[PDB]
């Protein structure tokens, strides 16, 4: 209670969400429709790390906000469509996983993750690993007849 | 002249369908012909298996020469691409 | 029953020229989307 | 089944008299959209007349060839076409403009009548007839033969952000013609949509011509309920669209390519 | 009454020239942007009320961004022409005129046809540039339209960096025609690359890029 070290953060997070919220609803999808196929079930990924690390008792979280923050913003940093220092790859591989950055921030937002799905810190590395190595499994592979 | 550093090297780490079934096919036509094989071979005596086997040991001794479309090319040991 | 027996080959004449026109399309290691020709289709596959 | 999708502007889109005025400007109008029978009289003094309902006319219209035309506008297609006599003798007057002399009679008369005189001509009336009743245009955009006043539930965020349907009329139409459509004040130029996507290319572009070509194509195919996957179809249309202009998947399509002859040979 | 929608249309078509000289990258004052129909009636119709279209003949500066960028970006001159059939006579005049002050572009607006003849004059009046566009084509701005994403035409070295990315030839890269309403409307010149960015249902965002032939 009472921290501004960390409600900063609490606010940039916020902000990042209306930005989405803003962008999802003025630019790619006007009308309204918000269930379309995407990579990497997360509700899967969800209760699959509460079954594994047994989530129940409603147990006293050791998981800090920072550490939820910044682990979604490495995350979203760590989701390589095209690799490569250049500019312009820079630019498409950002284009790339626009909208799957903004399915992963819309579920693992601060609030969900500790009141939602009450994660602890093993499931939320789970979670996050979980995302990297299936995201990088979704990828078409060079070769193929498209 | 078309070959390309090991730093600069921007083609996927991973392993593709294509690159693991011609690698299990060849490395089982070699080793089918007589050819020395890097594992222990405990119980199994099918060569695809074997080389199934060296395949997951990072020890099946090739390389995959990804060609692009300018005709440029990278070199991939198969021991550090990585298997799923 | 005329229907089945008819329109057959109008559909496998369609799908004959879809495949012979999108036969020579790969998806390259840049993930770029080339024809044989190496130009572009799409600068990623499926744009994602 | 050529169509457009005109979207009204949103004062008109919500007030139906205002989607009907400009239903009427759209929608194209002939003078043989409301023509009944024409006749052809020897009226050999312009003074004077051997009929015996008009003359009053013409004796209120006094105080060159002696070939008539008498052509007769029924009721309710001037009715239901928010068309009068005035506009109609305007009209052709504009393209008669002096090779031509147009007598009309009064709207409320018993009898809806032109008359015209020309300035042996008993067939350069039967051609200057002929022309008039196939191409004289009263008003709307040429090409627009139906015009119909359509419902569509669109989806907008209410005030407080949530989503709510919403009640619009919008016009759907027989034939094409984008770009004079487009124009038309009361129209929503920004949005005019056609089903001919070699009309969009042709007034919009390339880009919006891949745009309306994978609208058809999820048409099509998502009619019955099938599901295909966006990116087969987004290949399909960038391989159509890739050359800058409309490759049609057929040989003279394919193989107009560059690529290699056997590839064209073995097609 | 008629006179009123030519008059309407004739504004409609000159405020979508001036948006086309600014998205190009000339200055236009923000006044003149804002012109209204009754303001425009005033200051060109007559007292019959039809109107003159050689006071909508203006003259257009590159603004210093585009000019920073587009180091080729010289004087814009924009005639509406009096004369619905253009002939050869009056493309004389203009490549004259526009030769004469050292023009570098020359939009040439026609109300009915420019006649093939006349047509030749285009391409043959080097170092300046002429481009012509109908008037009934101008009425409507097409880059607003929702379908048209925003076009923008790359300078030489993001061309160069473009094609070093990619490892490309000119020739392998999707391609606009010239002829192509957003190429006539943007003014591409063989071999110019525009960025085409839109909306990605898949992804939210995609970037294409065109060369202009």
């Amino acid at each position: 209670l009472g921290d501004v070290e960390l409600q900063k953060e609490l606010n940039s997070e916020y902000e990042q969400l209306v930005s989405d919220r803003k962008f999802l609803r003025e630019i790619v999808f006007v009308n309204g429709d918000h269930n379309w196929p995407l990579p990497v079930n997360l509700r899967r990924i969800i209760q699959n790390a509460q079954q594994i690390f047994h989530l129940d008792r409603a147990k006293a979280s050791d998981l800090t906000i920072p550490e939820i923050i910044h682990g979604v913003r490495d995350l979203c940093k760590k989701l390589f469509v095209l690799r490569g220092e250049n500019e312009l790859i820079k630019e498409a591989q950002q284009n790339a996983t626009s909208l799957f950055q903004c399915l992963v921030r819309a579920r693992l937002a601060t609030r969900r993750i500790l009141e939602e799905f009450r994660l602890n810190r093993d499931a939320f590395e789970w979670v996050l690993g979980t995302i990297e190595a299936q995201f990088q499994r979704s990828l078409v592979h060079p070769g193929e007849m498209v | 002249e078309l070959a390309i550093l090991k730093e600069e090297r921007t083609t996927t780490p991973y392993l593709t369908k294509y690159e693991r079934a011609r690698i299990l096919g060849t490395r089982a036509l070699q080793i089918s012909m007589n050819a020395p094989v890097l594992v222990d071979i405990e119980g199994e005596t099918d060569p695809l298996q074997i080389a199934m086997k060296e395949l997951s040991q990072r020890k099946i001794p090739l390389v995959i020469r990804r060609y692009l479309p300018d005709g440029s090319y990278e070199d991939w040991g198969c021991d550090e691409l990585i298997v799923d | 029953l005329i229907d089945t027996a008819v329109k057959t080959a109008e559909t496998g004449y369609i799908q004959r020229r879809l495949v012979k026109a999108l036969e020579d399309i790969m998806v390259h290691y840049d993930g770029t989307t080339r024809n044989s020709l190496g130009d572009i289709i799409q600068f990623l596959y499926g744009e994602d | 089944t050529p169509a457009l999708t005109v979207y009204l502007d949103r004062e008109i889109a919500l007030d139906i008299e205002k989607a009907k005025v400009i239903q009427s400007s759209i929608e194209y109008t002939t003078l043989k959209n409301v023509t009944s029978a024409t006749e052809i009289y020897y009226d050999p003094d312009p003074t004077s007349t051997v009929i015996e309902e008009d003359f009053d006319t013409v004796e209120a219209y006094f105080s060159q060839s002696p070939w008539l035309l008498r052509l007769e506008l029924d009721r309710a297609r001037m009715l239901d076409k928010q068309l009068t006599m005035n506009q109609v003798a305007d009209k052709i007057s504009e393209v008669f403009s002096d090779d031509l002399f147009v007598m009309w009679s009064e709207d409320n008369a018993d009898k809806l009548i032109i008359r015209c005189r020309v300035i042996e001509e008993d067939q350069m009336l039967k051609r200057i007839e002929a022309h008039m009743l196939d191409l004289i245009a009263l008003r709307g955009i040429p090409g627009i033969s139906k015009v119909y006043m359509v419902k569509h539930k669109v989806s907008v965020p209410d005030e407080s952000g949530e989503y709510k349907n919403e009640e619009l009329w919008a016009l759907e139409t027989d034939g094409i013609n984008l770009a004079e459509v487009m124009a038309v004040p009361g129209v929503d130029s920004s949005r005019t949509y056609s089903n001919s996507f070699v009309e969009i290319l042709s007034v919009l572009g390339i880009e919006a011509t891949r745009s309306s070509l994978y609208k058809e194509i999820l048409n099509v195919i998502a009619f019955d309920g099938s599901y295909v996957n966006y990116r087969h179809m987004a290949l399909l249309v960038d391989v159509m669209t890739s050359r800058g202009y409309l490759m049609a998947i057929t040989r003279h399509g394919i193989n107009r390519a560059d690529t290699g002859a056997l590839m064209r040979c073995s097609f | 009454e008629d006179n009123n929608r030519i008059i309407s249309r004739l504004w409609r078509s000159f405020r979508t020239v001036k948006e086309m000289a600014a998205d190009r990258g000339y200055f236009i004052s923000q006044e003149e942007m804002d012109q209204s129909l009754e303001e425009f009636r005033s200051k060109i119709c007559d007292s019959m009320g039809n109107p003159q279209r050689k006071l909508m003949s203006f003259l257009a500066n590159p603004t210093p961004e585009a000019l920073e960028k587009y180091s080729d970006l010289g004087t814009l001159w924009v005639e509406f022409c009096d004369e619905p059939s253009v002939g050869i006579k009056t493309m004389r005049n203009f490549c004259l005129r526009i030769q004469e002050k050292n023009f570098s572009t020359g939009i040439f607006i026609y109300q009915n046809n420019i006649t093939p003849s006349a047509n030749k004059m285009i391409p043959t009046v080097s170092p300046a540039i002429i481009e012509t566009f109908q008037e009934s084509d101008l009425v409507v701005n097409i880059t607003h339209h929702e379908l048209v994403p925003k076009h923008i035409r790359l300078s030489d070295g993001e061309k160069s960096q473009l094609l070093q990315r990619y490892k490309l030839k000119e020739s392998q890269l999707p391609r606009i025609q010239r002829e192509d309403p957003v190429a006539r409307y943007l003014g591409l010149k063989r071999g110019q690359v525009v960025k085409i960015i839109r909306r990605s249902e898949t992804s939210g965002r995609y970037a294409s890029y065109r060369i202009c032939l």
